[PDB]
């Protein structure tokens, strides 16, 4: 262990040495931020070239962030990453099944091997992240596969926390940017005209802070928390609201999903990071599940942050010079649906 | 007579002896109100009287420039009216008075 | 390992620093290298070790080699001299 | 005692000036949140103004108050004549820093010297 | 004894003043050249 | 041992008396250092009057302001010691007029007497906190736009209380209380033995 | 250097100056490295006699500033003799 | 002694010849052509640049460059931890903590020069009595990561061993001067 | 004309110090003693007020001492006890003055050492 | 008025300058320069550092005239210690002081042209500048930021080949000034860009505290090198290049002349440098020689105390001004009896000059302001300190 000395800011010590395999991610970026702010020792396994992880260097202090070369297929790389970590956090995930990695791999196969080694190593706790409402029978292969994982990893690593976040709201997120980027599309398809798929977003930071707090709290063991949010929404208001802040016309036109799953298939064929995914589409119209579960935010210590509050920052880049100065007050809020 | 003074902004003043005699006599006048034994009155009256006397005595400006220093004659004109302005200012200021206030004790002790 | 037995414990995490990198240490250790040099058998009670090279060496000091049992050692070089 | 007055002869006259500055800031908060594209709420900001104007509510001496507004006025000038960019303004909100608990038990659990 | 010093008798002399050379063709002569070109060119 | 000419220590000394006599309402002390430098000391109220006499007097023209500074002797009731160093291109001599100002007892501004002071007076306010009445535009010059505290005060920590880093979460530079990774080692250097009577 | 004469002539002309005489690039004119060893001179105060420091320590024989006009007929006196006018140069008065 | 630059001694009254010469100067840009000649001239001069990797700009023995800790020929590190190299460092760069080695000798357990803090003044070179810390000739030690720039005793001792031959030659050349 | 204020000059509001370090910092006004190592007394002359010592945790990467307290290395020197007390009151720091303790006069005479009966 | 800031990254802004300009059309009606972008705390750090360990700071205030800057601190500290440098050292400081004014002027004239748009003058002279740094490096070991001029005397004797090499540089340097002389002194384009721009009247220059080439350019005759001769400037002969009218041209012409006059002073210094010691022989002020500290106890004690504790200069205060290439550089050093200073106010020729930009750049275009900053030779290290 490492006795925590310091005042609490950078150049201080908190005693959490933590491997974080998928740090380069949108959620990840945030996880390393708090861990680094707190003063924790963060080992970031990376596969993308050094150029892309530079954004993580200034976070954390000198000799507090260590970057290791790692390959998912190669078991040895995971082995050495967790050699000297006592906390392992797994954020490995993707939306597009890539040529050399299947949803199973990114969600269930890999995240197993990882926790498996972590145990061999003797890491005190492992945090595994799987998408919210993930039935072993859910339509989207992604969600189901993720469900498959949360089970397995429990056998490789017992009492391994399993936070299960909803789609995340944050700058650089998809949930909010995706819809806002429908601008290019003249019309914005919305299955069931964006109805009956009530959704509860959660700010990225809230998720991050929550995750971090898990690392430094004994109360969470085998817990399957669910960071959800401060307000639910029918996809209709969300879509329009977005377009509202973006100040771009909103033209909700219903599109039969059966045909739309096909549109997802189309972009899905794209070689360079398909923008929409068959598995995405389903997910988007996959209704958010209700909140009866080990609570996440608040329960883990952070009060959720309403979407409207920070939406202005996430959607600003999509506006035009004409609306750049416009502020949240000028715009209207969307409506929640306790349903 | 000269084409121009070294200093960029200053401009050649024709009738320089007359301009100086005007300014010098004025100052002497203003000083006449200062308290009788006022230090500024006695000191400046002495300086101004010597300056005039020389200006009255010398009819050649080049030698005049040597006698009361001043570099170019134009500068001496600026210095004299600058002094005339301060003489007016000090009459209002009344600096001939005693010290306004003694320094707080140990105010001027440097080794500290 | 290092000159002073600086060896991170089997559980310390600064060992992560050495992961995928060389922990810089020097094979040539002084404690040993001075030992090799033999005791200088001077024939005067007090001798001086200027440090070798005069100005290019260490401050000059005189050592008392009177103690028959032990040998004088320059607080600077570590060189030893015996009478 | 026996002090010389800086600009305000008494707390009364001084308070007049504070009123003016408050108004100034109150009228300005909205503009800044728009010219700096700050991600804050005008109402929220206006409360902050109140916070600061009261953080120094205890001052009883007239001279201290007068300097306080001089300084306050200077800050406004840096924010209405914009020389202070967002990073500067948002700092007022202490947005990134983690709040420290003041509960004894809390401190005991975390810091050697509270 | 041996310290870095000016050579005996001092060093030689160094030039500091501007040595810009007023080298050019005289103006009248110059005009003629261009004028001549035009005069001939026109013919 | 430096060569010292007493011609100056006599000339300057005399001038000191001359200034004092001419401006007795404000001159408190007038000394010449062993380094042949005069240092008329004036009551803070004499800032305007003493300078003006030196800027515009035939027998003492002190046209340019070399510098305006404020040492801070915390022990001294009047903390700051505003020092104005002036030069006389006519008489090739410099004089220093130094006054005393406490934190909340402002000094007059001399921007009128010398416009050179427009900037230095802003510099003294930013670093030490002395205030100058009638200043055209007094506002921080050297410190950051949002800086809180006057830095050159002897009671201000060197490292200060705030430092800046870029935070990704907020994608903007953000102050945090200073956390230093090797504190300034405060070597004690004074020797317990004095040197001379001085 | 090492320039064909013609290039040099073009150079000298286009520049209007004998640039060859004063080339910027340095060639075998610069002080050779490893100049001889230096035995520097020891200054005064190294005498072994009549060298008492008390007789050569201006550091603290200095005294506290002399004070005039402390708060605790006569002719006018200037800060110093009025300055003497500088004289135009004689090698190159103008330009 | 003063000198007027840009002061026209007198008013040369225009003479046709003078006027023509001037008018020609404005009309046919004569002085502008003068300037072009100067640059054409250098175009023909040999360029002064050096192939940087192949050729190196000359540095004489006192060049401060990169810190190194020397050792006695026998093999005993020179430093005896008097710690005044720490005292005179202007930037607070050198951190030294010491304890009596088993041999009984004085030696530094930790000697850390923070090169990013160091401003390469060369006073440490000056201050050391045994001259254990020296300003080594190498200036090329640019590093990908900030941590590499912080140097402990082992890096400096290793730096000392690598460059000892040249450091000894450099100190040999300049010690009479010091 | 001057105005009257009985309020102890407190200027805590102008100094620009973070709230935490004005209400949790105790400073001690003391005349420094003499390290017994040396017999010189020139460092036991002026009073000094020193802020309370705070955390000095070891740094993980290099082992250097690290401090989060800004007012640590600051020791202000004041010539007299009265002036130092004043600085604490107007700056709002708590103070606990320690009286100067000067060596008491001691009677010495070389003759005693050769006393018939000591 | 279309407020526009000359932001730091822009090359003409010397790296750090945020001139809030009010553009009344292209004509600029007001400038409010926002310096402070390079305030490092140089004068609050010096209070915590001994007199020798604060010397280095003075090489970084104006970073283009290093040694002349460290000749102002060295003269100050020396005054407060009533000690004088040995004769050879004073000539070496005058030799290095004029190499620095040639170095600053090559900096000021060529970078001004870089701003106006002439690019070649910078390259020709900058090669002549590395020739010069070499002289710093060969005498101190640092190309710039030497630390050679010490509070008492200078640090080490000149290497045995430097004065020959300084002669060879000075011998051929004047042609190099002559060459940019032809390329940028009569070009109608330069004259038009520089002549009649930023005229400053004589009394206004004294009132604004300009004190530099800006003072001399308008015809006021003031050089601290002849008026108040510091070091040996009483035994070297030179002509101050007083300009007549004050336009940015007359100021350029003055800067080109001072480079020429400095070659005249450098010549005299090489011709007449005395045999002797380079640092005063008081071990109390200047550190003992390497051989002496390693063979004599009094010298080791003096080396140990000087490096660890300090000179302990006697209590007092002094304002010492030397003619730095930019203008009058002065240090007001207040000293308690302690080895570390109490206050060190660096008067920067530049804090006064930048204040003058608003008055000097009056009725002028956006382009004129680029020339106005260029003709003040402002380095923000000195202004920001
Ligand atoms: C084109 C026709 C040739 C031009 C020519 O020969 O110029 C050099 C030749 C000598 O010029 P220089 O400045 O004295 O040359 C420097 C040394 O003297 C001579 O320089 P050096 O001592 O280094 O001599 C060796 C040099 C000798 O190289 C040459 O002198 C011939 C260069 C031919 C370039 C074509 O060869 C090399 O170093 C390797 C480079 C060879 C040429 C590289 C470029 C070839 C370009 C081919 C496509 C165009 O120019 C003249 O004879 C007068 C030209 C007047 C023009 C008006
Ligand atoms: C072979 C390369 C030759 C390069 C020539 C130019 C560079 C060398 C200059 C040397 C020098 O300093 O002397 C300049 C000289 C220097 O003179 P000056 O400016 O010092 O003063 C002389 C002139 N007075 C005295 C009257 C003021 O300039 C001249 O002699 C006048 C040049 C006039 C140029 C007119 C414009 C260019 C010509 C336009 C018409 C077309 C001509 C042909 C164009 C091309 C056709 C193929
Ligand atoms: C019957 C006719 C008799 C003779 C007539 C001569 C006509 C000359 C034709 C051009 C006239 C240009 C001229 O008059 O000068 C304008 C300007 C210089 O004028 P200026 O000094 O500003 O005068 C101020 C008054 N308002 O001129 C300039 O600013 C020139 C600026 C030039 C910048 C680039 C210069 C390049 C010079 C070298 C190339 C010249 C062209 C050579 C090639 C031509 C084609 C082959
Ligand atoms: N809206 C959301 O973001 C939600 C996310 N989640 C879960 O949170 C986790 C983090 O999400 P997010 O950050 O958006 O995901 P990202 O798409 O940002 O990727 C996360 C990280 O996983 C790494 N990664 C992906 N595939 C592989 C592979 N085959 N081998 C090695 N590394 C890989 C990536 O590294 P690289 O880019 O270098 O390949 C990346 O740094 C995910 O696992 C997801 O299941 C759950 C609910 C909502
Ligand atoms: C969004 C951006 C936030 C920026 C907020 C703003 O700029 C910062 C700022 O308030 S600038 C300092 C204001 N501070 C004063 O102006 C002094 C007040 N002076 C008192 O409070 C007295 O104690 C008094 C006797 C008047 C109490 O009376 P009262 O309680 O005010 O009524
Ligand atoms: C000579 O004066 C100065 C410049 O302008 C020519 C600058 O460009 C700069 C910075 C310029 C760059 C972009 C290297 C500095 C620091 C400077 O001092
Ligand atoms: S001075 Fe030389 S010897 Fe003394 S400690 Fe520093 S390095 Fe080791
Ligand atoms: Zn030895």
């Amino acid at each position: 262990a490492v006795i925590p000395h310091g005042k609490g800011g950078r150049s201080s010590v908190s005693g959490v040495v933590a491997t974080v395999f998928g740090a380069t991610g949108f959620l990840g970026r945030y996880v390393v931020n708090h861990l680094g702010r707190m003063g924790s020792q963060v080992i970031i396994p990376y596969r993308c070239d050094v150029y892309d992880i530079m954004h993580l260097r200034l976070m954390g202090d000198l000799g507090q962030l260590t970057f290791l070369e790692w390959d998912a297929r190669d078991k040895d790389s995971i082995r050495k990453a967790v050699q000297h970590s006592n906390v392992v956090i797994n954020l490995i995930g993707r939306e597009w099944e890539t040529r050399n990695f299947d949803f199973e791999d990114v969600f269930v196969n890999i995240p197993r091997a990882i926790a498996q080694a972590s145990k061999e190593a003797g890491v005190e706790r492992f945090i595994h992240v799987s998408h919210l409402n993930a039935s072993m029978k859910s339509s989207s292969k992604s969600l189901r596969s993720k469900a498959v994982g949360e089970k397995e990893v429990r056998s490789v690593f017992p009492e391994a926390i399993i936070i299960r976040p909803s789609d995340i709201f944050g700058r650089e997120d998809r949930f909010l940017n995706h819809f806002a980027n429908y601008r290019w599309f003249l019309a914005v398809p919305l299955v069931s005209l964006g109805f009956k798929t009530v959704k509860q977003p959660v700010y990225v930071a809230d998720v991050s802070k929550g995750i971090v707090n898990a690392t430094k709290d004994p109360d969470a063991v085998g817990k399957t928390f669910a960071f959800t949010g401060p307000n639910r929404y029918l996809l209709f208001h969300l879509v329009k609201y977005i377009f509202g802040m973006t100040h771009r016309t909103f033209i909700p036109y219903p599109l039969p999903l059966f045909v739309y799953s096909w549109i997802g298939k189309l972009f899905g064929l794209s070689p360079f990071e398909p923008w929409t995914t068959k598995d995405k589409v389903e997910r988007i119209h996959i209704s958010d599940v209700m909140p009866t579960d080990l609570p996440g935010l608040e329960d883990l210590g952070v009060q959720p942050t309403p979407l409207e509050l920070k939406s202005i920052e996430v959607l600003r880049r999509h506006r035009t010079y004409r609306w750049l100065s416009s502020e949240i007050e000028e715009t209207k809020p969307a409506k929640t649906v306790n349903y | 007579l000269k084409k121009t003074t070294g200093l960029v902004g200053l401009a050649v003043c024709d009738t320089p002896h007359e301009r100086l005699t005007i300014l010098y006599t004025k100052t002497l006048d203003i000083l006449k109100h200062f308290p009788k034994h006022a230090a500024y009155r006695k000191y400046t009256e002495q300086i101004t009287n010597e300056k005039l006397d020389m200006v009255k005595a010398e009819p050649d400006v080049k030698k005049l420039e040597a006698l009361l220093q001043g570099g170019e004659v134009e500068e001496v004109i600026l210095q004299a009216e600058k002094e005339l302005s301060l003489a007016r200012k000090m009459l209002k200021w009344k600096p001939w008075e005693p010290l306004v206030e003694e320094p707080p004790a140990n105010q001027w002790k440097w080794p500290i | 390992i290092t000159h002073t037995g600086q060896v991170y414990d089997e559980k310390d995490y600064r060992r992560v620093r050495f992961v995928d990198r060389q922990k810089e240490v020097n094979e040539n250790f002084a404690i040993d290298l001075i030992a090799q040099q033999p005791v200088n058998e001077v024939e005067h009670r007090i001798i001086a070790c200027d440090g070798g090279g005069g100005a290019l060496g260490h401050p000059k000091v005189y050592i008392n080699l009177d103690k028959e049992t032990k040998t004088g050692t320059c607080g600077y070089c570590g060189l030893q001299f015996k009478q | 005692t026996s002090v010389k007055p800086i600009f305000s002869r008494d707390l009364n006259e001084a308070k007049r000036r504070v009123r003016e500055l408050y108004r100034a800031w109150y009228r300005e908060v909205p503009n800044t949140v728009h010219l700096m594209q700050l991600d804050i709420t005008v109402k929220q900001g206006r409360d902050k103004v109140r916070e600061m104007f009261m953080k120094n509510a205890h001052v009883t001496d007239p001279r201290v108050v007068d300097l306080l507004v001089i300084k306050g006025k200077m800050e406004l000038q840096e924010t209405i004549k914009v020389w202070k960019q967002r990073t500067h303004v948002m700092r007022f909100f202490h947005e990134t820093e983690t709040p420290r608990p003041k509960d004894f038990l809390s401190k005991f659990y975390m810091g050697h010297d509270p | 004894v041996k310290q870095d010093m000016p050579p005996p008798g001092g060093y030689g002399p160094i030039d500091y003043k501007r040595n810009l050379p007023r080298r050019g063709l005289s103006g009248y002569s110059m005009f003629a050249v261009g004028i001549g070109a035009l005069i001939f060119g026109y013919w | 041992v430096r060569p010292r000419s007493d011609v100056t220590h006599k000339q300057l000394s005399a001038f000191g008396e001359y200034v004092a006599e001419i401006l007795p309402k404000y001159v408190q002390q007038v000394q010449v250092s062993c380094l042949d430098e005069l240092e008329i000391c004036i009551h803070p109220d004499g800032v305007i009057p003493t300078l003006t006499f030196l800027r515009d007097h035939t027998n003492a023209q002190f046209k340019s302001l070399a510098d305006l500074t404020a040492v801070d002797v915390p022990t001294r009731q009047n903390r700051f010691e505003i020092v104005y160093n002036l030069l006389s291109l006519r008489f090739n001599s410099r004089i220093r007029v130094k006054t005393y100002a406490d934190e909340l007892t402002p000094i007059d501004s001399i921007v009128s007497v010398h416009i050179a002071a427009n900037w230095y007076e802003r510099e003294v306010w930013d670093m030490f906190g002395v205030f100058f009445f009638n200043h055209p535009d007094l506002r921080r010059i050297l410190t950051d736009y949002g800086f809180e505290g006057h830095p050159f005060r002897k009671d201000f920590p060197l490292t200060g209380y705030v430092e800046l880093r870029y935070d990704d979460e907020v994608k903007r530079v953000v102050a945090e209380p200073v956390e230093l990774a090797q504190e300034f080692r405060k070597f004690d250097l004074n020797s317990p033995w004095e040197a001379f009577p001085a | 250097a090492s320039a064909t004469r013609v290039i040099q002539k073009l150079r000298n002309w286009a520049s209007g100056q004998d640039l060859q005489a004063k080339l910027q690039l340095r060639y075998q004119e610069i002080a050779k490295r490893t100049q001889p060893p230096p035995k520097l001179p020891v200054g005064p105060s190294h005498k072994l006699s009549n060298n008492y420091y008390c007789t050569r320590d201006g550091r603290r024989e200095v005294v506290p500033p002399s004070i005039i006009m402390s708060s605790q007929e006569k002719k006018a006196v200037t800060p110093a003799p009025p300055m003497k006018r500088w004289e135009l140069s004689k090698d190159q008065p103008y330009l | 002694t003063y000198k007027y630059v840009n002061k026209k001694e007198q008013e040369s009254e225009v003479d046709m010849k003078s006027a023509t010469d001037n008018a020609a100067r404005i009309l046919m840009w004569t002085e502008l052509i003068r300037g072009l000649g100067m640059t054409l001239s250098y175009l023909f001069r040999e360029p002064a640049t050096i192939n940087y990797p192949f050729e190196k700009g000359p540095l004489s023995p006192r060049f401060r460059g990169e810190h190194a800790l020397r050792r006695y020929p026998s093999g005993e590190e020179r430093c005896i931890a008097c710690k005044l190299c720490e005292a005179i460092c202007p930037a607070q760069a050198i951190t030294i903590e010491a304890e009596p080695r088993a041999d009984g000798s004085r030696r530094t357990t930790r000697y850390d020069i923070d090169m990013t803090k160091c401003i390469y003044c060369g006073f440490c070179q000056e201050a050391c009595p045994v001259d254990a810390i020296v300003e080594g000739p190498n200036f090329e030690f640019s590093t990908e990561t900030h941590e590499e720039l912080l140097y402990n005793k082992e890096k400096l001792l290793n730096n000392g061993d690598k460059w000892e031959a040249e450091i000894a030659a450099n100190i040999q050349a300049d010690y009479l001067y010091r | 004309q001057l105005i009257t204020v009985d309020e102890k000059l407190d200027i805590t509001t102008l100094t620009g110090v973070p709230e935490e370090h004005i209400k949790t910092r105790k400073v001690r006004i003391f005349v420094p003693a003499r390290n017994n190592m040396q017999s010189g007394v020139n460092n036991t002359k002026k009073w000094k007020m020193e802020f309370d010592t705070r955390e000095r945790w070891e740094n993980p990467l290099m082992g250097w001492a690290s401090t989060a307290d800004p007012l640590s290395n600051m020791v202000l020197t004041f010539s007299a006890k009265e002036d130092a007390i004043a600085f604490a009151e107007k700056n709002g720091w708590s103070y606990d003055v320690e009286e100067k303790k000067v060596p008491k006069p001691k009677s010495k005479s070389y003759g005693a050492n050769f006393s018939w009966n000591k | 008025n279309m407020t526009l800031n000359f932001g730091p990254q822009h090359p003409a802004a010397h790296g750090v300058l945020r001139l809030v300009l009010e553009l009344s059309g292209e004509m600029v009606r007001k400038c409010d320069p926002h310096i402070g972008l390079l305030h490092r705390g140089t004068e609050k750090l010096i209070e915590y550092k001994t007199y020798l360990q604060a010397l280095p700071y003075f090489d970084r205030l104006d970073y283009v005239s290093m040694m002349c800057n460290e000749q102002a601190y060295s003269i100050a500290v020396e005054k407060l210690l009533n000690i004088q440098p040995p004769p050879r050292a004073q000539w070496i400081r005058v030799l290095f002081g004029e190499i620095t004014r040639i170095l600053n002027h090559i900096m000021a004239v060529t970078t001004h042209a870089l701003d106006i748009g002439a690019m070649t003058p910078f390259f020709w002279m900058f090669e002549e500048r590395e020739k010069m740094f070499e002289f710093y490096e060969r005498v101190s070991g640092a190309r710039m930021h030497a630390a050679y001029i010490r509070p008492g005397g200078v640090h080490q004797d000149l290497p045995l080949g430097l004065l020959d090499d300084i002669y060879e540089f000075s011998k051929n340097f004047s042609l190099r000034i002559d060459e940019v002389e032809e390329m940028l002194t009569n070009n109608r384009i330069w004259r038009n860009r520089t002549v009649d721009i930023g005229v400053v009247t004589a009394e206004d220059a004294l009132n604004y505290g300009f004190s530099g080439v800006m003072l001399r350019g308008s015809g006021i005759q003031w050089d601290l090198r002849k008026t108040q001769p510091y070091d040996v400037y009483d035994q070297v002969e030179f002509d101050v290049p007083i300009g007549s009218r004050g336009d940015c041209y007359d100021r350029y012409l003055c800067r080109v002349e001072e480079m020429r006059q400095s070659l005249r002073i450098i010549e005299q210094c090489l011709n007449k440098m005395p045999p002797g010691e380079i640092k005063v022989d008081d071990a109390k002020v200047s550190p003992p020689k390497r051989a002496e500290m390693k063979t004599s106890m009094e010298s080791l004690i003096h080396h140990f105390k000087l490096y660890t504790e300090g000179y302990q200069v006697p209590p007092g205060a002094t304002y010492t001004a030397i003619e730095a290439p930019k203008g009058e550089f002065g240090v007001y050093l207040v000293s308690d009896g302690s080895s570390r200073p109490y206050r060190c106010k660096i008067k920067a020729p530049g804090f006064a000059h930048l204040a003058g930009l608003d008055k000097m750049s009056k009725g002028h275009m956006l382009a004129d302001v680029v020339a106005i900053i260029g003709t003040q030779d402002i380095v923000f290290g000195e202004i920001d300190r």
